[PDB]
């Protein structure tokens, strides 16, 4: 989960909303077993 | 994600994952976020 | 950069808590408005409820610790104003009369308390000379952050966590916050405190 | 640079109290008790509060006479009730015996009695500021700063008609002081408590403008 | 910093053009409006008309090359938004149906083409997974530029420049462009491409 | 003297609890009357409520441990009768029909449960052959006490403490208790269990 710790702070003449993007991946130790149709 | 689509071709999987967060706002913006992770047994937090 | 209070690092003099009790505890964020005056937390009180630290401090009879406390502020380059952060040992507040201070004032909890009379620090002592205590400045143009390490200072080797407060942390805005229209009104002030070399006795 | 030491700044003997036995008048009681209080005056209270903790040995002297500032030979007893012992109820009370309570017998004719009290605290130092409850009234109090009560008496069968005035002086020896504290701007209200008045007095005096002798 | 596509540098396997054909070719600038979606150039096609490179590629029968391609963006500090740049080998567009894609879509020329359906990349494949190709990010707060080197990848040693396109370059604005009033509306996006180790055969 | 179950000592394979969780836990005393039949505790279940062990086992996700369990009996020299103590891994009780066993029977808690049908061990298997499990005898003339150490035995390295029970401890009076008039009727049977090499994971 993602929580607001503080309010979103901007100087004047600046847009008040923004975005965040997440990127998923697996590590080196990730493994797979017994192939199956999708 | 690509890890999620090629898990649908297999019956079992195990290991560690990572997640990356990019903030796309203006160079002038400032603030803080709190990013929490709850283990498999527990329900999600009610409060900050 | 970093302030060692009275030139010393905290150290052991019991059960010694490990990483579970020594982590960072981020308190809810204060908003500093142009009209705002002051805050004071006065811990060990602040962590007696929260987390594993609060579990140990309540059910053990005697207590010792020292704290790293990091104060930091999010503002743009169009905001101005200055803060003063100080750690005052045995900070005993008072009543202003038209008489005892109320428990909500003496032990404010995890949310701190507001100063009525910051100019006297609500002790009847001048704020001008509060620089005699370990202190740091936050000037929004120069820097956003202040950090102070406080060793354990008391007359006794150990004492109780619930009755006695060892010191208190005061954050005061000597120079008020000004910003031109269109800017964010409130400037957040957040507080992160990590206890160091904490010992408990008499479970 | 020796006069700026912490040990020279506390040096001298000074008047820590004034008390009277008064068995002459409507009061025939004939004795008195005086709890040892270092801060009884606001001039010495403000110098001590420059430090949070301090540790010292004390030296007491008793300057005693009559209302005429005349000192005829007549026998007085100066007892000392250490912390944790009972005080006398009256002239003939048994606490005036009690060998553990140190006592001094001196005539008014003699030069002032003098005696030396050690460091009496259970803590390693005296706390002039205590943030916490020892267990409303209880906030900010140190039960362990008590030094004992003295209690002068005239040794008399019954009812002399003379009031005896006695002045107490204290020296601070071997003093050591810890974390410094600013000096109080506001006037004091009550003895024990920090409380101050609702009308704040400024620290520095006013001038006509910021520009300006 | 700099992306080597699939870990390799371009290299020779004919006449070898020198500095005349290996210079930087700056294409006309694209304007990225808050409403804009996507662009794709799909070269060797883009340079077949322009300059000396275009002269060689048309009149020689067989072709081989590799490209350095530099994408860069001019914006102030009050503009926000993010781009994704990718180089996809054998990028075959498609038709959306209410059916063949039109030649103006398949071979867009030196001016590129707009995405109708960037979310599927107009291939019917998710944009989410386009990160499997060699890619770079442009975040207007972090950086203005992206650079990718693509070696020659084909099944055949040489092939024709006019019929076959080896890859395509896609520039997509995943996070839209936002700016407060008074700021410049369009943010220019310019594209500079230098071919590396290019060979021609069969004049 | 002392029974090592299957010839092994418990051992580590996470957070490792220390002395706080490894102490002796004395359960309330059972009274063995001349009419009494059997008891079974079936732990890890028994300590999930009590003490620090119960605190760890509930809020951690995975679990591993092994137990020392000491059974001891107070009787005079005019009392007779014999007990059999056994530790049976994966002890799965059953229903007798005129059909699932009730949760109070499967997970009896810290107070254990009574056997209806000790002769079949309520599993449908003979009590005669329960000596195939790690076992000890208590004969009131020979000895008052029995002690068994059980290492961790499971198919998985770790498992959950709340859902799965690793084994169960059965105390059965094969030869009934007889005493001449004037003697104490009930003979107390007390149970002390100390966990060994316990590990917890996934707080």
């Amino acid at each position: 989960t993602i929580w607001y710790q503080t309010n979103f702070v901007v100087p004047p003449d600046t847009p008040t909303e923004a975005n965040i993007i997440a990127l998923g991946a697996a590590q080196k130790n990730f493994t797979l077993k017994l192939c199956k149709d999708t | 994600t690509m890890v999620g689509q090629i898990c649908r071709y297999y019956t079992q999987w195990s290991g560690s994952l990572k997640v990356t967060f990019m903030f796309t706002g203006s160079f002038m913006a400032t603030g803080k976020m709190l990013i929490a992770y709850t283990p498999p047994g527990s329900a999600q937090p009610a409060t900050r | 950069n970093i302030v060692l209070s009275y030139g010393e690092w905290p150290e052991y003099c019991p059960t010694r808590p490990d990483v579970s009790v020594n982590r960072f505890y981020t308190l809810s964020t204060k908003s500093w408005k142009t009209e705002s005056t002051g805050w004071y937390w006065k811990f060990p009180d602040v962590l007696n409820d929260t987390g594993v630290f609060g579990q140990n401090a309540q059910f053990h009879y005697l207590y010792r610790s020292g704290f790293c406390m990091h104060v930091q502020c999010n503002a743009s380059k169009f905001h101005q104003g200055a803060l003063l952060v100080a750690a005052i040992p045995e900070f005993v507040i008072a009543a202003s009369s038209p008489l005892y201070p109320d428990f909500a004032h003496t032990n404010p909890g995890k949310d701190g308390q507001e100063f009525r009379d910051p100019y006297v620090l609500d002790a009847g002592i001048p704020l001008s000379q509060a620089l005699v205590f370990p202190h740091q400045w936050i000037n929004l143009r120069t820097n956003n952050c202040a950090t102070i390490i406080m060793p354990y200072v008391n007359a006794l080797p150990f004492d109780s966590a619930l009755n006695h407060s060892n010191f208190g942390l005061v954050v005061i805005p000597i120079s008020p916050l000004k910003y031109c229209n269109g800017a964010t009104t409130e400037v957040p002030v957040t507080l992160t405190i990590a206890p160091l070399n904490s010992e408990f006795s008499g479970l | 640079v020796n006069e700026a030491s912490v040990e020279h700044f506390y040096s001298r003997a000074g008047l820590v109290g004034v008390v009277e036995v008064k068995d002459s008048g409507t009061s025939l009681d004939g004795y008195t008790v005086w709890p040892i209080d270092v801060m009884g005056f606001v001039q010495q209270r403000r110098k001590l509060e420059l430090s949070t903790y301090m540790r010292f040995d004390a030296e007491f002297t008793f300057v005693s006479n009559l209302s005429n500032s005349t000192t005829p030979g007549m026998l007085l007893q100066y007892m000392y009730v250490p912390p944790g012992a009972p005080k006398p109820d009256g002239r003939k009370s048994y606490q005036w015996q009690t060998a553990t309570n140190p006592s001094v017998f001196a005539k008014l004719s003699d030069p002032p009695p003098q005696v030396s009290v050690p460091f009496m605290s259970p803590a390693t130092a005296y706390q002039w500021f205590y943030d916490g409850y020892p267990t409303n009234l209880q906030y900010g109090q140190c039960p362990n700063n008590m030094m004992g009560h003295f209690a002068i008496r005239t040794v008399s069968e019954s009812t002399t008609g003379k009031n005896v005035h006695v002045r107490v002086y204290m020296r601070i020896k071997h003093v050591r002081a810890w974390v410094p504290r600013p000096l109080r701007s506001q006037a004091y209200m009550v003895k024990n408590y920090p409380t101050y008045s609702q009308t704040i007095t400024n620290t520095a005096t006013d001038r006509a403008s910021i520009t300006t002798t």
